This record gives C-alpha cells, structure tokens and sequence, in this order.
C-alpha cells in the first residue's frame, strides 16, 4: 500500500535548523509531487511548497521563501523540508502528503517544538480532595504534573485499571515548562481504603513517578 | 493568492440531522475543490475529490455539489463520529489554499459542570509554591465562566485554564482551572473558592476550602 511516514517530534534551539523526512513507499516515488503543509495550534492549514522527486523542480509558498529547502532522495525513497532560522513561531504539525490536485495519502506528521528550555523532569503533585466538600458517593481525585519540558508525559491511574472517570487536561506553558493535570472520579467506597495511584511518565527524562493519594489527615 | 471562505466557523448539530457546509473561491476555481475532515491529532482525511466525486471506504452520507466559487459540502443525517475539522481546499492555482475550517460538534442534552477544588499540597508548598485546582468535569454546553475567589474578592491574574475536547461517549466538556501563588501569597488569605456559571443554573456553583481547615 502507499505507505508517507515521516520522522519524529523535534525540539529545537531558537536560530537552529530542523530537517523533516518523508519516506514513501508503495509507489513510483519519482512520479508524483511531495506536499508540505503546516499547521498551528488552531489555525488552519497552510500549504508550504512541493517537491518532484524525479526532476528536482520545487514550488514554495511566497510566504516560505527562504524558511523552507525541499530536497528528496530518489535511491532511499526520501524527501526532506529543511526549516532554517528557527523562530518560536515555525513550533506547529507539518505534514507531508502525495501530489494528486487532493491530496490522499499523508503522512502521519512531525511535530517541531522551538525553545530553549532542557531535559526537565517533572513534578507530580497529589491532590486529595479538602476536608470540606470531599463528602459524596463519587470521589475526585487529581494529579498535578508541573514543570516538566519536553512532551509528553503519560499519567494513567492504577498502572491502567482506573480506565473509567479518567480526565487528563492538554497541558499549558507555565515560563516555558509545561503544567498538566488528571482527574479521575471514583465511588467513596474505594478511596482512602483502596490505594489509588497516579503513574506519570516523561520518557525525555528517564522519569516514572509512582504518587498514591494519602488521605489529607495532616 | 485565491483565498477559501467556509461558513459556518462552527456547527452545533444534533445527530440525525442534515448539514450543508459551504466553502467560496475568490475567483473561480471550476472543479478544483477538494473536502478533508480532520479528528483531533489525525492527518486529514480526504472525503470527496473535485467537488462531487467518491472515494472508496467514505460513507455515503458525504456528498458534496457547487461549481466556479460555491462549494458545498453535505452530511445527510450527521451521525456521532462526524465530529472533527471540515476543510476545502483548492488546486487550481499555486500555491495551494486551504478553507479556514468548519468545527463540527455534537450538540447534546445540557449537563451541568461536576466542580470540584483541591487545595496545594504540602509537597509542592515545601517548594514554596502553591497550585490550587478546580475541575470543572462532564459539562454541556461549552459556555462555562470560571471564576476565582479569595476572601471573596475576585482574582484574575494567576489562572490557566486547560480544555478536553468534546469528549466521544458522551459528547460533554471538561475543563481544569488553576490558580498559582507564591506560598507567601497564599499564607496572606483564608477561603478560597472556584464559582462556575453554567447555563444549567441560575446561580453560581461555589466550591471553597479554608486554607487552614485540615
């Protein structure tokens, strides 16, 4: 089948330069025209240039002048968006996506993250409920996981048996770092006579946390 | 450059019933109208290729009509899954140009925010910083003011708000709304309270602690 895969997430440095992949297979590599298209955190969808892989001829978007350099190599099946001057603003999804006037192959994306934070590890917070309000059927508890760069992480409640009541909130940028919570909701006959544990995970930093909700009796 | 109008910008829709997108061209574009739909965190899906053709695996519920600068896009009888990003696209001319996008959402029986507010723990207080959260699960509509309180006077600065997307099952919202103080800060008042308005209420549901009750 026609098969785009593209290369993983990258964080870059401010003023560096990110080279983006596009394997191809399942086809005639050389006969069509490589899409490259970017999207922003909401904000459409923006059509980058193309590239033929065969002649080496490439249309870039106006706007994408110098910013942009497609190459493609015919022998492995590759084509490249090299994104040069990186500014915070180039942080988006681009995708790669087979010429045909539509476009339907693309390829799964590439997300690039500008910044100048570093490998941090986070800090996962309990949140049991307060003395005051806690009383009903149903219990929430939450986890807090702050400060950590880059995403993702992973939080999962009971190493994956809480499956259900399970709320993780898009983490937001808090000086450069990133905060993210989950909520889970479960029957107060289970909390605090059963454990509940938040697992996070920050696979960048070599991080599994393991943090049980004590009860607030301090 | 051949710039792609789409109404609406979004689209509340009760399944069962039928919508009609529409997408315009600034000059004519003739048949050169492409239609993708786009899940949260999904590549597009291309669902019809130059204004009305079908494409094998697409459900026949999708159609699509129009000509030169009107482009239609129909869903007769939206069901569950329609729910995502709708973009036109013209090929046309270079460069390429997509539609500003249509959000498609499920509209739902009102259900009223479950609120719940926690306060800092003592862990992250050692760090001398303190985080309050207030979740705001499983609500419907979308509409929802969130508003802090300290000693009963308002608080604007301090707050991040983070939202789940309509949810699959049962199409409700989530938010989490935070609250960031230094731990000197939070030392200075007592009560603390997250008030959400929903239009499931006429007034206010409150949720506060008192820093010092354990």
């Amino acid at each position: 089948q026609v098969q785009l895969q593209e290369s993983g997430a990258e964080v870059m440095k401010p003023g560096a330069s990110v080279k983006i992949s596009c394997k191809a297979t399942g086809y005639t590599f050389s006969t069509y025209w490589i899409e490259w298209v970017k999207q922003r955190p909401g904000h459409g969808l923006e059509w980058i240039g193309e590239i033929l892989p065969g002649s080496g001829s490439t249309y870039y978007n106006e706007k994408f002048k110098g910013k942009a350099t497609f190459t493609a190599d015919t022998s492995s099946n590759t084509a490249y968006m090299q994104l040069s001057s990186l500014t915070s603003e180039d942080s988006a999804v681009y995708y790669c996506a087979r010429g045909d006037g539509n476009y339907g192959y693309w390829g799964q994306g590439t997300t690039l993250t500008v910044s100048s934070a570093s490998t941090t590890p986070p800090s996962v917070f309990p949140l049991a409920p307060g003395s005051a309000a806690q009383t009903n059927s149903m219990v929430t508890l939450g986890c807090l996981v702050k400060g950590y760069f880059p995403e993702p992480v992973t939080v999962t409640w009971n190493s994956g048996s809480l499956s259900s009541g399970v709320h993780t909130f898009p983490a937001v940028l808090q000086s450069d770092l990133y905060t993210l919570s989950s909520s889970v909701t479960v029957p107060s006959s289970p909390r605090p006579s059963e454990t509940v544990t938040c697992n996070v995970a920050h696979p960048a930093s070599s991080t599994k946390v393991d943090k049980k909700i004590v009860p607030r009796d301090c | 450059d051949i710039e792609l109008t789409q109404s609406p910008a979004t689209l509340s829709v009760t399944p069962g019933d039928s919508v009609s997108l529409s997408c315009r061209a600034s000059q004519s574009i003739s048949n050169n109208l492409h239609w993708y739909q786009q899940k949260s965190h999904e590549s597009p899906r291309l669902l019809i290729k130059y204004v009305s053709q079908s494409s094998s695996g697409i459900p026949s519920r999708f159609s699509g009509s129009g000509s030169g600068t009107d482009f239609t896009l129909s869903i007769n009888s939206v069901e569950t899954e329609d729910f995502g990003m709708y973009f036109c696209q013209q090929s046309n001319s270079w460069p390429r140009t997509f539609g500003g996008g249509t959000k498609l959402e499920i509209k739902r029986a009102d259900a009223a925010p479950t609120v719940s507010i926690f306060p800092p723990s003592s862990e992250q207080l050692t760090s001398g910083g303190a985080s309050v959260v207030c979740f705001l699960n499983n609500f419907y509509p979308k509409d929802i003011n969130v508003k802090w309180k300290i000693d009963g006077s308002e608080r604007q600065n301090g707050v991040l708000n983070s939202w789940t997307d309509q949810d699959s099952k049962d199409s409700t919202y989530s938010m989490s709304s935070t609250l960031t103080l230094t731990k000197d800060e939070y030392e200075r008042h007592n009560s603390y309270t997250c008030e959400a308005t929903h239009k499931t209420s006429t007034s206010p549901i409150v949720k506060s602690f008192n820093r010092n009750e354990c």
